[PDB]
């Protein structure tokens, strides 16, 4: 019971987290492209040179 | 002079001597609190029984 | 259509009628502050030791500002 | 080494010559549309409840684009 | 005696790495608008347009 | 205070006297150089093993250090 209670609820809890995270780097990854464009975009305000 | 006056208007057209003050914008940020939960075990009535 | 185009061979040149304008006259200042929501470093050990995230995304940013403050005189 | 230099006294000044040109008269468009990897919310807790990264990260995302669109009119 | 001694060390070994990961992501997040002044003012060299 | 105007009606003008100069007559430079800080991938499983972050964050970089090469000529 402290197994399946305490100690599975919290490495499951970690196994969310880590999803999460793995997720937010690949999404900056992924779209590493369009999230620079984006910025020198809101930097020069929609014409860069 | 730029002591003496602000403005200067021509005509129809308003020329600004000295710059104008403008509202004061702030962007408040609180800290972000870092929580986490030690699983601790209860050895000691464990270890009796 | 309001633009548009005049031709005189006269002076062979091109009149391009019909804009509405905006004249810089001055400028208008606004002071813009912000703050920084600051991390608290959590005191405990991670899976390495010999690795601070927290405190190394600190001193990445410390520097930075620190490397600013230097272009002010 | 093609590009040379001479001077004329008779003028005071000096040419540069040896250069070899493209003069630009036109103007060729291209439209680049790129797509967005979205991410799915993923439903569960993590080790703190109160820490939505995905959430946040696309509202830094989504907010960012909503700024750009108020700048096209 | 495993579970104590041995695998709670290192799940909560873990519940800090993953609390210092998502602070530092939430940090790149909260003043995701003050990086990137900060950023602009270094490449600028303190004005920018 | 060192800066003034003076101002003149017969050219209707005005003059900035009382400031010092500095006339940037060449160029000084530098070779700076840094160093890439690798990463080895580390060899094992994660909670996912359709996600090699490890290896994507060297892609990443390899091909902007690509397409920088591509540049120089």
């Amino acid at each position: 019971n402290y197994i399946d209670k305490q100690l599975l609820p919290i490495v499951n809890k970690q196994s969310c987290s880590i999803s999460n995270i793995e997720t937010v780097i690949e999404f900056q990854q992924k779209n590493n492209r369009l999230l620079e464009i984006t910025r020198e975009f809101s930097v020069n305000a929609g014409v860069t040179t | 002079s730029n002591k003496g006056v602000d403005t200067v208007s021509v005509g129809n057209t308003l020329y600004y001597v000295n710059k104008q003050e403008g509202k004061s914008l702030y962007v408040k940020g609180e800290p972000i609190i870092n929580f986490y939960d030690p699983l601790v075990f209860p050895s000691d009535e464990f270890d009796a029984s | 259509q309001n633009i548009t185009e005049e031709f005189y061979q006269s002076t062979c040149s091109a009149v391009s009628k019909g804009y509405l304008s905006a004249l810089r006259t001055g400028w208008y200042t606004s002071v813009i502050t912000i703050e920084l929501s600051n991390i608290k470093e959590n005191k405990c050990n991670g899976t390495d030791a010999k690795v601070k995230l927290i405190k190394q995304e600190l001193d990445k940013y410390k520097n930075a500002v620190t490397e600013l403050q230097l272009l002010m005189q």
